[PDB]
Protein backbone atom coordinates (compact mmCIF):
# COMPACT_ATOMS: atom_id res chain seq x y z
CA UNK A 1 0.00 0.00 0.00
CA UNK A 2 2.90 2.45 0.31
CA UNK A 3 4.69 2.98 -2.99
CA UNK A 4 7.43 5.39 -3.98
CA UNK A 5 8.95 6.18 -7.33
CA UNK A 6 11.92 8.19 -8.44
CA UNK A 7 12.03 10.19 -11.66
CA UNK A 8 14.63 12.35 -13.32
CA UNK A 9 17.18 12.42 -16.13
CA UNK A 10 19.36 9.40 -16.71
CA UNK A 11 22.21 11.53 -17.90
CA UNK A 12 23.54 14.84 -16.71
CA UNK A 13 26.75 16.59 -17.62
CA UNK A 14 29.34 17.70 -15.09
CA UNK A 15 28.72 21.05 -13.44
CA UNK A 16 25.04 20.80 -14.14
CA UNK A 17 22.18 20.52 -11.70
CA UNK A 18 20.39 17.28 -11.02
CA UNK A 19 16.75 17.34 -9.98
CA UNK A 20 15.16 14.14 -8.72
CA UNK A 21 11.55 13.67 -7.83
CA UNK A 22 9.98 11.19 -5.52
CA UNK A 23 6.34 10.40 -6.16
CA UNK A 24 4.50 8.48 -3.56
CA UNK A 25 1.27 6.82 -2.61
CA UNK A 26 -0.28 5.23 0.44
CA UNK A 27 0.78 7.85 2.90
CA UNK A 28 0.69 11.55 3.26
CA UNK A 29 3.41 13.96 4.20
CA UNK A 30 0.75 15.49 6.37
CA UNK A 31 0.95 12.41 8.54
CA UNK A 32 2.61 13.48 11.78
CA UNK A 33 6.33 12.91 11.87
CA UNK A 34 6.57 11.23 8.51
CA UNK A 35 9.82 11.41 6.63
CA UNK A 36 10.98 11.01 3.10
CA UNK A 37 14.66 10.36 2.65
CA UNK A 38 17.13 9.92 -0.16
CA UNK A 39 19.84 7.31 -0.37
CA UNK A 40 22.23 6.52 -3.20
CA UNK A 41 24.33 3.62 -4.36
CA UNK A 42 27.36 4.00 -6.59
CA UNK A 43 27.92 1.05 -8.84
CA UNK A 44 29.30 -1.86 -6.91
CA UNK A 45 29.31 0.04 -3.68
CA UNK A 46 27.38 0.55 -0.52
CA UNK A 47 24.46 2.68 0.47
CA UNK A 48 25.05 6.29 1.26
CA UNK A 49 22.56 8.53 3.05
CA UNK A 50 21.87 11.80 1.39
CA UNK A 51 19.03 13.67 3.00
CA UNK A 52 15.64 13.61 4.73
CA UNK A 53 12.63 15.91 4.97
CA UNK A 54 9.74 15.69 7.41
CA UNK A 55 6.08 16.59 7.55
CA UNK A 56 6.90 19.74 9.46
CA UNK A 57 9.47 20.84 6.81
CA UNK A 58 12.37 19.92 9.02
CA UNK A 59 15.25 18.80 6.86
CA UNK A 60 18.73 17.45 7.23
CA UNK A 61 21.60 16.78 4.86
CA UNK A 62 24.74 14.77 4.56
CA UNK A 63 27.56 16.85 5.88
CA UNK A 64 29.84 15.90 3.05
CA UNK A 65 27.36 16.83 0.34
CA UNK A 66 25.45 19.53 2.07
CA UNK A 67 26.45 22.61 0.06
CA UNK A 68 25.19 20.90 -3.08
CA UNK A 69 21.90 19.59 -1.66
CA UNK A 70 18.44 21.03 -1.29
CA UNK A 71 15.36 19.03 -0.31
CA UNK A 72 11.76 20.16 -0.79
CA UNK A 73 8.22 18.87 -0.55
CA UNK A 74 4.78 19.52 -1.89
CA UNK A 75 2.43 17.75 0.49
CA UNK A 76 -0.50 18.11 -1.80
CA UNK A 77 1.13 16.49 -4.76
CA UNK A 78 2.66 13.71 -2.74
CA UNK A 79 6.10 14.54 -4.03
CA UNK A 80 9.53 15.25 -2.63
CA UNK A 81 12.29 16.79 -4.68
CA UNK A 82 16.01 16.57 -4.31
CA UNK A 83 18.31 19.07 -6.01
CA UNK A 84 22.00 18.40 -6.24
CA UNK A 85 24.07 21.20 -7.78
CA UNK A 86 27.43 20.96 -9.52
CA UNK A 87 27.36 17.32 -10.30
CA UNK A 88 30.46 15.47 -11.23
CA UNK A 89 31.20 11.90 -12.18
CA UNK A 90 31.46 10.72 -8.57
CA UNK A 91 27.78 11.33 -8.39
CA UNK A 92 27.00 8.46 -10.72
CA UNK A 93 24.76 6.15 -8.73
CA UNK A 94 21.36 4.65 -8.25
CA UNK A 95 19.21 7.01 -6.26
CA UNK A 96 16.46 5.81 -3.98
CA UNK A 97 13.73 7.63 -2.18
CA UNK A 98 12.25 6.05 0.96
CA UNK A 99 9.59 6.43 3.61
CA UNK A 100 10.23 6.83 7.31
CA UNK A 101 7.42 6.23 9.76
CA UNK A 102 6.38 8.70 12.34
CA UNK A 103 6.18 7.55 15.89
CA UNK A 104 3.38 5.52 17.36
CA UNK A 105 0.61 7.86 18.42
CA UNK A 106 -2.43 7.25 20.54
CA UNK A 107 -5.30 9.47 19.64
CA UNK A 108 -2.60 11.80 18.33
CA UNK A 109 -0.18 11.43 21.19
CA UNK A 110 3.24 10.09 20.36
CA UNK A 111 3.67 7.20 22.71
CA UNK A 112 6.59 5.32 21.18
CA UNK A 113 9.80 5.98 19.26
CA UNK A 114 10.34 2.47 17.91
CA UNK A 115 8.82 2.44 14.45
CA UNK A 116 10.83 5.46 13.31
CA UNK A 117 14.05 3.58 13.49
CA UNK A 118 14.21 2.33 9.93
CA UNK A 119 13.41 3.31 6.40
CA UNK A 120 10.56 0.96 5.86
CA UNK A 121 9.59 1.24 2.20
CA UNK A 122 11.87 2.11 -0.66
CA UNK A 123 11.34 3.14 -4.23
CA UNK A 124 12.78 1.05 -7.01
CA UNK A 125 15.65 3.37 -7.80
CA UNK A 126 16.78 5.59 -10.58
CA UNK A 127 20.15 5.27 -12.21
CA UNK A 128 21.79 8.54 -12.96
CA UNK A 129 25.02 8.83 -14.88
CA UNK A 130 27.20 11.90 -14.82
CA UNK A 131 29.37 12.28 -17.89
CA UNK A 132 30.40 14.79 -20.46
CA UNK A 133 30.69 12.34 -23.30
CA UNK A 134 28.54 11.69 -26.30
CA UNK A 135 27.30 8.58 -27.98
CA UNK A 136 30.09 6.48 -29.34
CA UNK A 137 30.15 2.95 -30.54
CA UNK A 138 32.89 0.66 -29.46
CA UNK A 139 35.91 -0.81 -31.10
CA UNK A 140 36.17 -4.55 -30.82
CA UNK A 141 39.56 -6.10 -30.41
CA UNK A 142 40.46 -9.74 -30.15
CA UNK A 143 41.73 -11.50 -27.10
CA UNK A 144 43.62 -14.25 -28.85
CA UNK A 145 44.03 -17.73 -27.47
CA UNK A 146 47.55 -19.11 -27.06
CA UNK A 147 50.01 -20.99 -24.91
CA UNK A 148 49.74 -18.19 -22.28
CA UNK A 149 46.02 -18.78 -22.42
CA UNK A 150 45.96 -22.58 -22.13
CA UNK A 151 45.16 -24.88 -19.20
CA UNK A 152 45.32 -28.59 -19.85
CA UNK A 153 42.98 -29.05 -22.77
CA UNK A 154 41.30 -25.73 -22.21
CA UNK A 155 41.98 -22.41 -23.79
CA UNK A 156 40.51 -19.01 -23.15
CA UNK A 157 39.71 -16.38 -25.69
CA UNK A 158 37.54 -13.28 -25.92
CA UNK A 159 36.68 -9.91 -27.29
CA UNK A 160 37.58 -6.55 -25.80
CA UNK A 161 34.80 -4.05 -26.27
CA UNK A 162 36.35 -0.67 -25.89
CA UNK A 163 35.43 2.98 -25.59
CA UNK A 164 31.67 3.17 -25.91
CA UNK A 165 28.94 5.38 -24.53
CA UNK A 166 26.53 4.98 -23.16
CA UNK A 167 25.53 1.64 -21.71
CA UNK A 168 24.61 -0.88 -22.64
CA UNK A 169 26.32 -3.28 -24.95
CA UNK A 170 25.39 -6.89 -25.62
CA UNK A 171 27.64 -9.73 -26.61
CA UNK A 172 27.06 -13.18 -27.96
CA UNK A 173 29.33 -15.83 -29.34
CA UNK A 174 28.90 -17.54 -32.67
CA UNK A 175 25.53 -15.94 -33.08
CA UNK A 176 24.16 -17.64 -30.01
CA UNK A 177 25.43 -21.08 -30.73
CA UNK A 178 28.11 -20.80 -28.08
CA UNK A 179 26.89 -20.15 -24.56
CA UNK A 180 28.82 -22.51 -22.36
CA UNK A 181 31.92 -21.24 -20.60
CA UNK A 182 31.12 -17.69 -21.60
CA UNK A 183 31.82 -14.83 -19.20
CA UNK A 184 30.78 -11.34 -20.18
CA UNK A 185 32.12 -8.92 -17.64
CA UNK A 186 30.33 -5.87 -16.34
CA UNK A 187 31.52 -2.68 -17.93
CA UNK A 188 33.86 -0.30 -16.23
CA UNK A 189 33.88 3.42 -16.70
CA UNK A 190 37.29 4.55 -17.69
CA UNK A 191 38.74 7.90 -16.78
CA UNK A 192 38.21 8.99 -20.34
CA UNK A 193 34.53 8.82 -19.57
CA UNK A 194 33.96 5.90 -21.83
CA UNK A 195 32.92 2.40 -20.97
CA UNK A 196 34.82 -0.76 -21.69
CA UNK A 197 34.21 -4.44 -21.19
CA UNK A 198 35.48 -7.78 -22.26
CA UNK A 199 33.74 -11.06 -22.97
CA UNK A 200 35.55 -14.35 -22.65
CA UNK A 201 35.04 -18.02 -23.30
CA UNK A 202 36.85 -21.20 -22.50
CA UNK A 203 36.97 -23.92 -25.09
CA UNK A 204 38.96 -27.05 -25.78
CA UNK A 205 42.39 -26.34 -27.14
CA UNK A 206 42.05 -29.15 -29.60
CA UNK A 207 39.29 -27.14 -31.19
CA UNK A 208 41.26 -24.02 -31.88
CA UNK A 209 42.50 -25.36 -35.14
CA UNK A 210 39.14 -26.12 -36.63
CA UNK A 211 36.36 -24.27 -34.88
CA UNK A 212 35.71 -20.66 -35.75
CA UNK A 213 35.01 -18.14 -32.98
CA UNK A 214 33.22 -14.86 -33.44
CA UNK A 215 31.86 -12.35 -30.99
CA UNK A 216 28.77 -10.43 -31.91
CA UNK A 217 28.65 -6.99 -30.39
CA UNK A 218 25.61 -4.74 -30.29
CA UNK A 219 25.66 -1.16 -29.02
CA UNK A 220 22.11 0.02 -29.70
CA UNK A 221 22.57 3.66 -28.62
CA UNK A 222 25.00 4.22 -31.53
CA UNK A 223 23.56 1.66 -33.96
CA UNK A 224 26.86 -0.20 -34.02
CA UNK A 225 27.01 -3.92 -34.70
CA UNK A 226 30.31 -5.70 -34.99
CA UNK A 227 31.16 -9.34 -35.62
CA UNK A 228 34.76 -9.96 -34.66
CA UNK A 229 36.38 -13.24 -35.57
CA UNK A 230 38.97 -14.30 -33.02
CA UNK A 231 42.01 -16.30 -34.15
CA UNK A 232 44.78 -18.11 -32.23
CA UNK A 233 47.78 -15.90 -31.50
CA UNK A 234 50.51 -15.95 -34.13
CA UNK A 235 53.46 -15.14 -31.87
CA UNK A 236 52.95 -17.93 -29.34
CA UNK B 1 30.22 8.02 13.42
CA UNK B 2 31.31 4.80 11.86
CA UNK B 3 29.25 1.71 11.41
CA UNK B 4 31.33 -1.39 10.90
CA UNK B 5 29.84 -4.59 9.54
CA UNK B 6 31.53 -7.93 9.75
CA UNK B 7 32.16 -10.00 8.01
CA UNK B 8 32.23 -8.26 4.70
CA UNK B 9 31.57 -11.53 3.03
CA UNK B 10 30.54 -14.99 4.04
CA UNK B 11 29.86 -18.35 2.49
CA UNK B 12 26.85 -20.36 3.42
CA UNK B 13 24.47 -23.10 2.45
CA UNK B 14 20.70 -23.43 2.42
CA UNK B 15 19.53 -24.47 5.89
CA UNK B 16 22.50 -22.78 7.54
CA UNK B 17 22.23 -20.39 10.44
CA UNK B 18 24.18 -17.18 9.99
CA UNK B 19 25.08 -14.21 12.11
CA UNK B 20 26.06 -10.73 10.89
CA UNK B 21 27.47 -8.04 13.18
CA UNK B 22 27.27 -4.25 13.22
CA UNK B 23 29.24 -2.10 15.66
CA UNK B 24 28.87 1.65 16.11
CA UNK B 25 31.81 3.91 17.00
CA UNK B 26 29.58 5.37 19.71
CA UNK B 27 26.26 4.44 21.29
CA UNK B 28 23.17 4.66 19.08
CA UNK B 29 20.73 3.22 21.64
CA UNK B 30 18.31 0.95 19.77
CA UNK B 31 18.14 3.09 16.61
CA UNK B 32 19.45 0.45 14.20
CA UNK B 33 17.88 -1.17 11.13
CA UNK B 34 18.83 -4.14 8.95
CA UNK B 35 18.01 -4.53 5.27
CA UNK B 36 18.42 -7.21 2.64
CA UNK B 37 19.27 -6.20 -0.91
CA UNK B 38 19.13 -8.53 -3.86
CA UNK B 39 21.01 -7.63 -7.04
CA UNK B 40 19.03 -5.17 -9.18
CA UNK B 41 16.46 -4.41 -6.41
CA UNK B 42 16.11 -1.79 -3.66
CA UNK B 43 16.99 -2.68 -0.06
CA UNK B 44 14.17 -4.33 1.89
CA UNK B 45 13.68 -3.74 5.63
CA UNK B 46 14.11 -6.77 7.90
CA UNK B 47 14.44 -5.36 11.40
CA UNK B 48 13.76 -1.90 12.84
CA UNK B 49 14.67 -0.44 16.23
CA UNK B 50 17.42 -3.08 16.68
CA UNK B 51 15.18 -6.03 17.44
CA UNK B 52 11.70 -5.43 16.05
CA UNK B 53 10.56 -7.74 13.29
CA UNK B 54 9.12 -5.82 10.34
CA UNK B 55 5.58 -6.83 9.37
CA UNK B 56 5.56 -9.37 6.53
CA UNK B 57 9.15 -10.43 7.15
CA UNK B 58 9.70 -14.22 7.62
CA UNK B 59 10.25 -15.31 11.21
CA UNK B 60 13.71 -16.73 10.50
CA UNK B 61 15.08 -13.17 10.76
CA UNK B 62 15.84 -11.65 14.13
CA UNK B 63 18.02 -8.95 15.61
CA UNK B 64 19.63 -8.17 18.91
CA UNK B 65 21.74 -5.60 20.72
CA UNK B 66 21.60 -2.04 22.02
CA UNK B 67 24.21 0.70 22.31
CA UNK B 68 27.16 -0.28 20.09
CA UNK B 69 26.88 -3.99 19.29
CA UNK B 70 24.16 -5.36 17.08
CA UNK B 71 23.69 -8.65 15.33
CA UNK B 72 21.31 -9.91 12.66
CA UNK B 73 20.51 -13.59 12.68
CA UNK B 74 19.02 -15.81 10.00
CA UNK B 75 18.04 -19.04 11.73
CA UNK B 76 17.71 -21.14 8.57
CA UNK B 77 19.03 -19.73 5.32
CA UNK B 78 16.74 -19.84 2.30
CA UNK B 79 17.75 -19.39 -1.38
CA UNK B 80 16.33 -15.85 -1.40
CA UNK B 81 18.82 -15.02 1.37
CA UNK B 82 21.90 -15.00 -0.84
CA UNK B 83 22.05 -11.28 -1.07
CA UNK B 84 23.86 -8.37 0.53
CA UNK B 85 22.86 -6.99 3.97
CA UNK B 86 23.23 -3.50 5.43
CA UNK B 87 22.72 -1.95 8.83
CA UNK B 88 21.81 1.72 9.31
CA UNK B 89 21.86 3.85 12.46
CA UNK B 90 19.16 6.52 12.88
CA UNK B 91 20.12 7.86 16.31
CA UNK B 92 22.39 10.66 14.97
CA UNK B 93 22.46 12.72 11.78
CA UNK B 94 23.59 11.96 9.26
CA UNK B 95 22.00 8.55 9.34
CA UNK B 96 24.70 6.13 8.29
CA UNK B 97 24.79 2.75 6.62
CA UNK B 98 27.34 0.03 7.29
CA UNK B 99 29.56 -1.14 4.44
CA UNK B 100 27.52 -4.22 3.66
CA UNK B 101 27.81 -7.96 4.08
CA UNK B 102 27.81 -10.19 1.03
CA UNK B 103 26.41 -13.68 1.54
CA UNK B 104 27.08 -16.19 -1.26
CA UNK B 105 26.65 -19.91 -2.00
CA UNK B 106 29.50 -21.87 -0.38
CA UNK B 107 31.43 -24.46 -2.42
CA UNK B 108 34.80 -26.18 -2.35
CA UNK B 109 37.79 -23.89 -2.73
CA UNK B 110 38.83 -23.55 -6.36
CA UNK B 111 41.94 -21.73 -7.54
CA UNK B 112 41.39 -19.64 -10.64
CA UNK B 113 42.81 -20.49 -14.04
CA UNK B 114 44.98 -17.53 -15.07
CA UNK B 115 45.40 -16.33 -18.67
CA UNK B 116 47.20 -13.24 -19.92
CA UNK B 117 46.37 -11.56 -23.24
CA UNK B 118 48.81 -9.18 -24.93
CA UNK B 119 47.28 -6.19 -26.73
CA UNK B 120 46.16 -6.90 -30.30
CA UNK B 121 48.07 -5.53 -33.28
CA UNK B 122 44.76 -3.99 -34.29
CA UNK B 123 44.56 -1.93 -31.07
CA UNK B 124 48.21 -0.99 -31.20
CA UNK B 125 47.77 0.63 -34.63
CA UNK B 126 45.15 2.84 -32.93
CA UNK B 127 47.64 4.22 -30.40
CA UNK B 128 46.70 2.43 -27.18
CA UNK B 129 47.51 -0.88 -25.56
CA UNK B 130 45.35 -2.94 -23.21
CA UNK B 131 46.81 -5.95 -21.45
CA UNK B 132 44.14 -8.28 -20.09
CA UNK B 133 44.58 -10.77 -17.27
CA UNK B 134 41.80 -13.29 -16.70
CA UNK B 135 41.12 -15.28 -13.50
CA UNK B 136 38.59 -17.93 -14.39
CA UNK B 137 36.13 -19.93 -12.30
CA UNK B 138 37.46 -19.46 -8.77
CA UNK B 139 36.02 -19.60 -5.27
CA UNK B 140 35.84 -17.91 -2.85
CA UNK B 141 35.46 -14.39 -4.31
CA UNK B 142 38.53 -12.75 -2.72
CA UNK B 143 41.46 -12.44 -5.14
CA UNK B 144 44.53 -10.24 -5.49
CA UNK B 145 45.89 -9.27 -8.92
CA UNK B 146 49.19 -7.45 -9.35
CA UNK B 147 50.66 -5.93 -12.50
CA UNK B 148 54.41 -5.64 -13.10
CA UNK B 149 56.06 -4.10 -16.17
CA UNK B 150 59.77 -4.93 -16.29
CA UNK B 151 59.49 -5.42 -12.49
CA UNK B 152 57.79 -2.04 -12.03
CA UNK B 153 54.64 -2.43 -9.96
CA UNK B 154 51.80 -0.69 -11.78
CA UNK B 155 49.45 1.24 -9.51
CA UNK B 156 46.40 3.18 -10.63
CA UNK B 157 46.38 2.28 -14.33
CA UNK B 158 44.45 -1.01 -14.19
CA UNK B 159 40.77 -1.77 -13.62
CA UNK B 160 39.01 -4.92 -12.46
CA UNK B 161 35.61 -6.39 -13.18
CA UNK B 162 34.08 -9.47 -11.50
CA UNK B 163 31.10 -11.59 -12.58
CA UNK B 164 28.15 -12.51 -10.39
CA UNK B 165 28.48 -15.92 -8.72
CA UNK B 166 27.75 -18.53 -11.39
CA UNK B 167 24.33 -20.17 -10.97
CA UNK B 168 25.68 -23.59 -11.91
CA UNK B 169 29.16 -24.03 -10.48
CA UNK B 170 29.05 -21.24 -7.90
CA UNK B 171 32.35 -19.72 -9.08
CA UNK B 172 33.36 -16.18 -9.97
CA UNK B 173 35.56 -14.87 -12.75
CA UNK B 174 37.62 -11.69 -12.79
CA UNK B 175 39.34 -9.54 -15.43
CA UNK B 176 42.09 -7.03 -14.75
CA UNK B 177 42.88 -4.65 -17.58
CA UNK B 178 46.16 -2.71 -17.75
CA UNK B 179 46.09 0.28 -20.09
CA UNK B 180 49.14 2.02 -21.54
CA UNK B 181 49.88 4.25 -24.47
CA UNK B 182 51.41 2.48 -27.46
CA UNK B 183 54.67 4.39 -26.95
CA UNK B 184 54.89 3.32 -23.32
CA UNK B 185 53.97 -0.26 -24.20
CA UNK B 186 56.85 -0.49 -26.69
CA UNK B 187 59.43 0.76 -24.18
CA UNK B 188 59.14 -2.42 -22.11
CA UNK B 189 59.71 -6.16 -22.33
CA UNK B 190 58.09 -8.18 -19.57
CA UNK B 191 54.38 -7.97 -18.83
CA UNK B 192 53.30 -9.93 -15.81
CA UNK B 193 50.11 -10.57 -13.92
CA UNK B 194 50.50 -12.00 -10.43
CA UNK B 195 47.55 -13.66 -8.78
CA UNK B 196 47.13 -14.37 -5.08
CA UNK B 197 44.24 -16.59 -3.97
CA UNK B 198 43.34 -18.98 -1.16
CA UNK B 199 43.32 -21.99 -3.51
CA UNK B 200 46.87 -21.29 -4.68
CA UNK B 201 49.69 -22.72 -2.58
CA UNK B 202 51.60 -19.58 -3.61
CA UNK B 203 51.15 -16.60 -5.96
CA UNK B 204 50.83 -17.51 -9.64
CA UNK B 205 52.52 -15.34 -12.25
CA UNK B 206 51.44 -15.34 -15.89
CA UNK B 207 53.60 -13.27 -18.22
CA UNK B 208 54.95 -12.66 -21.70
CA UNK B 209 57.74 -10.79 -23.50
CA UNK B 210 56.34 -8.37 -26.07
CA UNK B 211 57.35 -8.97 -29.66
CA UNK B 212 58.66 -12.46 -28.93
CA UNK B 213 57.78 -14.58 -31.97
CA UNK C 1 31.98 13.45 18.49
CA UNK C 2 29.74 16.48 18.20
CA UNK C 3 26.92 14.80 16.34
CA UNK C 4 23.39 16.06 16.07
CA UNK C 5 20.66 13.90 17.44
CA UNK C 6 17.91 12.54 15.29
CA UNK C 7 14.45 13.99 15.30
CA UNK C 8 13.18 11.24 17.54
CA UNK C 9 16.29 10.49 19.57
CA UNK C 10 14.79 11.94 22.69
CA UNK C 11 11.41 10.29 22.49
CA UNK C 12 10.71 7.23 24.57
Amino acid sequence: RITLKESGPPLVKPTQTLTLTCSFSGFSLSDFGVGVGWIRQPPGKALEWLAIIYSDDDKRYSPSLNTRLTITKDTSKNQVVLVMTRVSPVDTATYFCAHRRGPTTLFGVPIARGPVNAMDVWGQGITVTISSTSTKGPSVFPLAPSSKSTSGGTAALGCLVKDYFPEPVTVSWNSGALTSGVHTFPAVLQSSGLYSLSSVVTVPSSSLGTQTYICNVNHKPSNTKVDKRVEPKSCD
Amino acid sequence: LQLTQSPSSLSASVGDRITITCRASQGVTSALAWYRQKPGSPPQLLIYDASSLESGVPSRFSGSGSGTEFTLTISTLRPEDFATYYCQQLHFYPHTFGGGTRVDVRRTVAAPSVFIFPPSDEQLKSGTASVVCLLNNFYPREAKVQWKVDNALQSGNSQESVTEQDSKDSTYSLSSTLTLSKADYEKHKVYACEVTHQGLSSPVTKSFNRGEC
Amino acid sequence: ELLELDKWASLW
